[PDB]
């Protein structure tokens, strides 16, 4: 009778970084409540050659949350004659996050992409105009779930700091064990998962399965 | 939380999922939401997991109890009749959704209940989130007179119809064949595989930090 | 979330946490909440996570502007008083943030809490967040204003232990910064496992309280 | 939550305010606050209410009172003053609270020593005696009691003790200090008692 | 739902749909609402399905009770011998028939049947129920118990279910004091799928229940509505 | 405008090897009152696109007008084959409208279905807005777009909307094979419609299916037979 | 189960031995803590460890009853009780007060004690772990390996899921409930002020406080 | 209320019953609801009477606005001439017939007053309509109106208010597809005196109105229902 | 609203809450008000919370302990006294709200010193420090910092002097006297303090 207009559409956005590079993974299911809309409805968008964007909120948000993004981003580009940092798209999304406080996005983005030689570096928000760089974060249902196995595995309470040497091939193997453990753990994580890993030349986009649920 | 049950040519056959969840995230890919009321009759329900597994407890030793004092095997509509009116005195609370199904001198009856205490005896039903997603499968492809082999394999569909197009439903799918001389309850059905697979990786035994360590031994 | 500062014998201790929770759950752990408004004046944050990380940051542009067009540097009165007006627009909006600002201008060293419904206050050992509480209480036992520096920041410390001890929403790093007559620096980009250092040195049993 | 009081007499009006900040309500935050916003013609205005709110209600007086006699080589009258406060503080309270109370005092060569005392709600009206606050239910009996007509500075600071003393006493956050503005013989004297 | 009862010159007729909805989602289709409590008494049942089912149990509960307790004693009519289609024209017409234990003295009146619901709905229950059967003493008889527990014996015809406004003048046309059974019949039929042709609450096939003085005549119709307008 | 009172019912669209195929029942209900049952419920807004429904009938009349407007609007500045709006331009537009309005608290309660050829491969550079043999078309021609009420926009190979999202959807997700025919997917369609209506109250019979192929928009008006099961039995 | 008191409890089976973890914090609102010695694991039998978690004041009644009725089980039987007759049990406790609830989230951890010859000239056998978690009112949400309640029961879902592996000897368990606990503790801000790990084995039980993150 | 509009062979026939009730009271009887919008077509207004009033009043004044502005400039029609009871059986049948200024040049069609509606009452206001009339294309059309601005044009029969319901299947029935204006007057009078008997919001007099290709005819009657069963 | 602190060391437990009457909110009541219960087995409970609920409780756990002291000619055991109240309290918390905050204090031959914390919901748990009311937040950080293993009495009464200080200073009601209850060699000693 009230028509409250935020729905949640579930899904997870996973971050991690590295010495020389960042590795972004989310699922591709949209659901509604209990039911599922769609099964490969993708979250992470390209902004330029080196920095991607993923949001893991309500999905009407995340498609005029992105498409306003590129458009500045874009508009960035003309006036100015080069590609924006990493950092200049970080506080630009601050400053359109929270441009609606008041009624905010429903949608919680992670920030990927390199700004040095390579120095992978990620931001994390939520929903209102607040960042910090982060060596990982993961937003949206497995948020709760995955968030605890990353800091495990980058931090550490472990008495001896093993596995101090981080290689890529590594870390996208333990992305792809994170991504499936929230899968068989939460109820709207999706079915196949795009994984990115933002190198020194460029994006891949390299795609995997997981349980249809 | 996806149950379904079929009425074959001489045997009733329940069909449900294998998950319970908090709501966002799963608890256990594996819960028996099938249950043994008697020899001859088993039920599935839905609903609050809580008073679901009571009422059946309840119910399944107040029937052994009536078939003890009586010398004849339950009568299916006698527990309907015991489920509903315990249904009806707590108004809706006592939330539990209930589809039982057996054998009698009668015919094999399905019964489904409902959590305000209604009942009804059907061919085929499903409850459950994912009631709508089983039901419609099971009436495309419902007859009457199924063969118990041919109607085994229907409520496969039907479950993994929920299973896969209802997120709050999921896992492997457990059958219950409840003919008239005993049953046949199969416990893993379904749910193929071939994912990623966890790298089992174990932290080394210096591990932990433990200020202090009171050990004892008993006997 | 925790506060501190002092206007000790020769400067500002500034000391925060690094705990960002939102609901019951831990978000983040390594958070920023000094900002350098200015050479000479550091805010911080509390309460509402982006409603003082933007303002903050958008009084620094104003104070930027205003350095540069006068050509000589805000004072902290100054620069907490804008502050306080422009979160003051914004009363039943929802916006929630308490802001300790200190630093060093002409007429001396200055502090000042400022809070989201325009409270603007001068004072010498303010604190907020949900444990200040807390630091207040072992601030107010040990404050001197008579400490050096080695010791200042050691108390510093101390009380931010001992706020994110007792408070559930406190913990993380510890960050405790020092205010020069000409600057700041950073002192103490931290840790937070030394619960078995100050009470409790050795670890044999549960510490039980 | 803040006790104001106020005391005039035929040549004197001293008013009188606890230097407590209730702010963070399970806590003090100051132990010396500054509520009074003195204007220059011989003027002074004393809020209570929420801390967030005096600074911006009584700044704003203060200013506009200032640019009034910069404009104008005169000093506003206290009648002026007080009326003119009442004004701005109805004119916001249909748009914005101001939780404020107000206690205007000051001096004047035609109508003399002067008090108003203003609700929240702008119910602006000359008096003998304010009180503002929780505090005013247990220090407006001693302003009864003993006052009489034309008392001395003297014998009003001795009645400002007796509440002072009550509050400690009765009240139930057992306010300690407190800050006086006397204003007499052209004077605008400040003093600071405690206990 | 939709529940109807027609009194025709030697009986009376019940009709009913068979679906219970739950919010615009039918929880299941062919769900019967004329139940029999006595072989010469039948009820129909509408309003929240859960409230009218359990009444009903324990209205058969008292029907039991009451019918053999008014059993006299001895032997009685010794010598006495008083005794006495639509031919699936509506397609899939389901039939069956059975006949009473006649003579009247075992089985109860429907007015005693009646006020049972009084003296037990009369609460904060919602149902409403419509009687229908015969009675040794008032030949053929239609009692609609309202939601609070009103009856009152209807003499012509009783409506009730969603759908019965949607009829309520139709049937007030098409009546006759004194109908055949053929007539009432095909009146009972056109009111019940007219109800369902414009209520999102219409039944699958519908039940129609006769009841005479000698026996009771059940049948199930499987059609639709098609106006040529 | 603010509450839903006379609603549609399901929309499902599909896609097969010679176009798009939507159909939809043609009744809309004044709540638990089919008070009309001659309504239809798919619009042409354009030569090659057309226009699902769902939920208040006033909201989706009124975004008729919208979109209609739009396509004269672009017919009139049309130089060329491939001027013409695409179905995908048209959902991008439906998106924004609802999204602008999602923003605003009257969201105008509709999951609206916009399918169509995304191609302009076969010639009807002829436009006749007030009034041969099909071709192939590789299924990325074909464009099925869903919007929901909060601005949930995407497209698929089988859009369902409406209350046809748990049944018609089990069906279509284990069923739907790629180039399909004819009349292989009307039996697809019409299992779907049927179960719609045992199961769903506010459906009915008398189907209006409209498909989509190189030729155009066509219009046919079945009476879809539900009868199954034995339930007649006492 | 509330954010007041907050504490999590988890149960963890290795290959011949089970391990119950729980954090050691009695927080008196959401955001206060008062003591760390609240352990929330008890000794219902030798072999029978159950694990409250929720309202201190339930956990504290409901302990006083199960322990009252297990040793009046025990004592009237002259018999060890076994966990799946006790796990019962507690599901029925639970629902009694189905419409006033104890406001925990129940652990149940011990071996079941099968009772085969073992051998020509044994008389008892081998172990089974049984673990075995509920909620407030009481559904058995019985499971072959970990189960996890409290606040943190999502948090904690994850972690076991990604680190637990089939079997493990006591030494081997010990480490992964550990660290499956110390992290899960860290990312919640009303629980954790310090672990209590206890495997127990058929012939010993081991106690470990873990130096735990204090924050 | 109840209103009906009829669409018969050679014309569309509009009724209504005339009383406007406030809570279980009528402030009063013979209230007009067959409102004049323009020489060919009229309007039967419903639900709130307050908001249907003001629109109507809103449409009258676009009607008068569109009719002088599509006026061609000069002279048409130069040596053209296309041109062409019940008896008080209904007792106390008061009527006047005005005619038309035909060829329709001037007064403009049905369904441009129709969408008037949509683009006025497409906001928070409660107000069902009926429209029916003349045009010169599409010869007699009865467009309704539904409550958040719904039109669709029904080529048979259109009913609102209260006491449709009541007269759903009855119409749904007696209806034919080209019916002469003897059985239209008889079938909209017995629609409205059903819809009437059994519906607390019964008008008083019902107010019966006929448009046709080149005259408007306008009926009161006084009648009540007996019926004998 | 009212400040309850105890202290549990190896030879002593002190026992130290304000002496206030907070009731007619709008004021105090009594200066010196009496909120501690002591049992004749060498045991305390201090309570806080509502005062009307103080005597409704508190003076019922007092008879029922000296009931069951009298019945069985033993002193009943700190933790049996300390897990009855929470079971009283427990009891009628589903049916009558006590407001009341609990710290159980005694000395036992086989258990020692023992000091006892319980909220209005009884969340009963041994502690060797606790703090009750709003001046909790502000007392339990001096009782971690200045408190150490094997202290010694006249330390404890300086950290509870610590303690005082503070809620005067930075507390909202600045509570300025203080009843003090130590525990130690066999004794029940009781002091008040001020300021
Ligand atoms: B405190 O716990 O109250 C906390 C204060 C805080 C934390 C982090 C940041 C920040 C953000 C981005 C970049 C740098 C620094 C600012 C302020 N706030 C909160 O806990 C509340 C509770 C829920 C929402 N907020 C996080």
């Amino acid at each position: 009778k009230r028509w409250y207009p935020y729905i949640d559409n579930g899904g997870t956005v996973i971050g991690l970084t590295g010495k020389d590079y960042v590795i972004l993974a989310a699922d591709t299911r949209l659901s509604l409540s209990y039911s599922i809309y769609t099964r490969f409805c993708p979250k992470i968008s390209k902004l330029t050659d080196k920095c991607i964007i993923g949001s893991s909120g309500m999905q009407s948000d995340i498609k005029t949350l992105h498409s306003l993004l590129q458009k500045k981003i874009q508009l960035f580009v003309l006036e100015h004659s080069h590609y924006p940092d990493i950092h200049v798209i970080a506080r630009l999304l601050c400053v359109i996050l929270y441009s609606r406080r008041f009624f905010p996005y429903y949608a919680f983005n992670i920030l990927a992409g390199v700004d040095e030689n390579n120095k992978g570096v990620l931001y994390n928000y939520d929903s209102v105009g607040s960042y910090c760089e982060a060596t990982h974060s993961c937003v949206g249902s497995g948020s709760q779930l995955i968030l605890p196995i990353l800091d495990n595995r980058v931090e550490q309470k472990n008495q001896l700091i093993k596995n101090t040497n981080f290689n890529l091939g590594d870390d996208i193997n333990f992305v792809k064990d994170a991504i499936t453990s929230a899968t068989e753990r939460d109820i709207y994580t999706g079915d196949k998962t795009l994984i990115y890993v933002i190198d020194k030349m460029g994006i891949n986009v390299n795609t995997l399965d997981l349980k249809q649920d | 939380t996806t149950i379904c049950g079929l009425v074959c040519q001489n045997a009733v056959i329940l069909g449900a999922d294998t998950r319970a969840t908090e709501g966002p995230i799963v608890a256990d890919k594996n819960c028996s939401k099938l249950h043994y009321i008697s020899k001859n009759i088993w039920c599935a329900g839905a609903g609050v997991a809580g008073d679901l597994e009571h009422t059946t407890l309840w119910l399944q030793h107040n029937v052994e109890l009536h078939r003890l004092n009586t010398n004849t095997q339950p009568r299916v509509s006698m527990c309907v009749s015991r489920l509903t009116q315990e249904l009806f005195k707590y108004q809706g609370y006592k939330v539990c959704a209930i589809v039982l199904g057996g054998v009698d001198v009668n015919g094999p009856q399905l019964y489904g209940i409902h959590p305000h205490g209604s009942s009804c005896l059907l061919p085929f039903t499903a409850l459950g989130s994912g009631s709508l997603n089983a039901m419609a499968v099971l009436e495309a492809k419902y007859r009457d007179n199924m063969t118990i082999e041919e109607g085994k394999n229907l409520v496969c569909e039907a479950i993994c119809a929920g299973i896969f197009n209802d997120l709050g439903s999921g896992g492997n799918v457990d059958i219950c064949v409840i003919t008239k001389d005993s049953y046949q309850h199969i416990r893993p059905y379904k749910e193929p595989n071939m994912r990623l697979y966890h790298l089992p990786h174990p932290t080394i035994y210096p591990k932990g930090t433990t200020p202090i360590l009171s050990e004892k031994i008993e006997y | 979330t925790t506060t501190l500062a002092f206007k000790f014998k020769d400067g500002i201790i500034v000391a925060v946490d690094s705990r960002a929770s939102m609901g019951s759950f831990i978000s983040s752990q390594n958070v920023e909440k000094i900002i350098e408004i200015n050479k000479n004046i550091l805010g911080t944050m509390a309460g509402g996570a982006a409603d003082c990380l933007y303002w903050e940051k958008y009084l620094g542009k104003i104070i930027k502007i205003y350095e540069l067009r006068n050509n000589e540097k805000i004072s902290v009165r100054a620069a907490s008083t804008i502050l306080s007006n422009i979160l003051y627009q914004y009363k039943g909006y929802g916006l929630c943030c308490g802001i300790i600002l200190s630093g060093y201008d002409h007429t001396g060293f200055n502090m000042f809490y400022v809070d989201d419904s325009g409270k603007k206050v001068e004072g010498n050992l303010f604190s907020c967040g949900s444990g200040s509480t807390y630091a207040y209480s072992i601030l107010d036992s040990a404050y001197d204003y008579n400490l050096n520096l080695d010791q200042a920041v050691e108390l510093a410390r101390n009380a931010i232990y001992h706020a994110t001890f007792r408070d559930g929403g406190s913990g993380g790093k510890v960050r405790v910064f020092h205010i020069h007559k000409n600057g700041y620096d950073k002192i103490i980009e931290g840790e937070d496992v030394f619960d078995l250092h100050y009470h409790y040195t050795n670890p044999e049993q549960k510490d039980q309280y | 939550m803040d006790t104001l009081i106020g005391l005039r007499g035929n040549n004197f009006v001293v008013l009188a305010a606890d230097t407590y900040s209730i702010n963070s309500i399970i806590k003090l935050k100051n132990d010396d606050n500054t509520k009074f916003y003195d204007i220059h013609g011989n003027k002074c205005l004393l809020l209570g209410g929420s801390i967030g709110d005096r600074l911006q209600f009584g700044e704003f007086i203060r200013k506009n009172v200032h640019l009034y006699q910069y404009q104008n080589n005169t000093d506003m009258f206290v009648k002026s003053f007080a009326f003119f406060t009442r004004k701005n503080l109805a004119y916001y309270l249909r748009r914005n609270p101001f939780e404020v109370n107000c206690l205007i005092a000051g001096y004047d060569k035609k109508d003399g020593y002067q008090l108003y005392w203003c609700d929240y709600l702008s119910n602006m009206d000359s008096v003998n005696k304010g009180a503002h606050g929780y505090g005013a239910y247990l220090v407006s009996a001693i302003l009864d009691k003993y006052y009489h007509e034309n008392l001395t500075v003297d014998e009003a600071l001795d009645i400002f003790k007796l509440c002072f003393e009550e509050l400690k006493k009765r009240f139930l956050l057992t306010q300690i200090n407190y800050e006086l503005r006397i204003m007499y013989d052209n004077k605008v004297e400040t003093q600071y008692v405690t206990v | 739902t939709t529940i109807i009862g027609i009194i025709y010159d030697n009986g009376v007729m019940l009709a009913c749909d068979s679906r219970t909805s739950s919010g615009t989602f039918i929880s299941n289709k062919c769900s019967r609402k004329i139940n029999r409590i006595n072989e010469n008494l039948y009820v129909c049942r509408s309003g929240a399905s859960a409230h009218s089912q359990k009444i009903i149990e324990i209205i058969k509960h008292y029907c039991v009770s009451m019918k053999n307790e008014n059993r006299k004693k001895g032997r009685f009519h010794e010598g006495e011998t008083i005794y006495d289609d639509n031919n699936l024209v509506t397609k899939n017409k389901y039939f069956y028939e059975d006949k009473f234990n006649d003579y009247n003295p075992l089985v109860e009146n429907v007015a005693h049947i009646t006020k049972k619901i009084i003296y037990t709905n009369n609460n904060f229950l919602s149902c409403a129920l419509i009687f229908g059967g015969y009675d040794k003493i008032k030949k053929q008889q239609l009692y609609a118990v309202n939601l609070n527990g009103s009856i009152i014996e209807k003499h012509d015809f009783a409506v009730s279910g969603s759908g019965s406004i949607y009829i309520q003048s139709y049937l007030q046309d098409k009546y006759k004091k004194f109908m055949t059974k053929k007539e009432c019949f095909n009146l009972i039929l056109n009111c019940v799928k007219y109800a369902m042709h414009n209520d999102n609450s219409s039944g699958g096939l519908i039940r129609i229940v006769n009841i005479t003085k000698s026996f009771v005549e059940e049948f199930t119709v499987v059609n639709t509505q098609m106006n040529f307008q | 405008t603010l509450g839903p009172v006379v609603t549609g019912t399901s929309v499902i669209a599909i896609k097969y090897k010679h176009g798009i195929m939507i159909a939809a029942d043609r009744k809309a209900s004044y709540g638990s009152y089919a008070k009309f049952q001659n309504v239809e419920r798919i619009f042409k807004i354009n030569n090659k696109t057309v226009m699902g429904f769902s939920g208040e009938l006033a909201d989706a009349q009124y975004l008729h007008e919208l979109l209609t407007r739009k396509n004269i609007n672009n017919l009139s500045e049309k130089k060329r084959k491939e001027d013409m709006y695409t179905p995908q331009h048209y959902h991008s537009y439906v998106s924004r409208v609802f999204y602008v309005r999602k923003n605003r608290i009257d969201p105008l309660f509709n999951n609206i279905i916009i399918a169509g050829i995304n191609s302009q491969k076969y010639d009807n550079n002829d436009d006749n807005v007030l009034l041969e043999e099909y071709k192939e078309i590789h299924k990325d021609d074909l464009y099925i777009g869903f919007v929901d009420m909060h601005g949930t926009n995407f497209c698929d190979d089988y859009i369902t909307t409406g209350y046809a999202r748990y049944f018609a959807l089990t069906l279509l997700r284990d069923h739907y094979k790629d180039n399909m025919t004819e009349e292989e997917a009307r039996i697809l369609i019409n299992e779907c419609l049927r179960i719609l209506y045992f199961r769903d109250a506010t459906s009915s019979n008398f189907i209006q299916i409209v498909k989509v192929t190189s030729k155009g928009v066509e219009y046919e008006e079945p009476y879809i037979l539900p009868c199954v099961l034995n339930s007649a039995d006492y | 189960i509330y954010n007041y008191n907050g504490g999590c409890v988890l149960g963890m089976s290795g290959s011949n031995c089970v391990a119950i973890a729980c954090d050691l914090r009695l927080g008196a609102n959401t955001f206060t803590t008062v003591s760390t010695k609240f352990s929330k694991i008890f000794k219902m039998n030798n072999n029978v460890y159950v694990g409250l978690s929720g309202l201190a004041t339930d956990i504290q009644t409901l302990y006083e009853i199960l322990r009252y009725r297990v040793n009046l089980y025990e004592v009237r039987q002259d018999a060890e009780m076994d966990v799946e007759c006790f796990a019962n049990m507690l599901s029925s406790i639970l629902y009694s007060n189905r419409f006033s609830p104890y406001f925990v989230n129940p652990i149940v951890v011990g071996f079941k004690l099968k009772h085969y010859v073992d051998e020509e000239g044994e008389k008892k056998v081998n172990y089974e772990p049984y673990l075995t978690a509920y909620d407030l009112i009481g559904a058995k949400c019985e499971t072959r390996d970990f189960v996890v309640n409290g606040v943190t029961s999502e948090q904690l879902f994850g972690m076991c899921e990604s680190l637990y592996v089939k079997d493990q000897d006591e030494n081997g368990l010990f480490e992964t409930i550990s660290q499956c606990l110390l992290s899960a503790l860290d990312r919640d801000c009303i629980s954790g002020w310090g672990a209590e790990v206890l495997v127990l084995t058929p012939e010993k039980i081991i106690k470990k406080k873990l130096k735990a993150r204090m924050d």
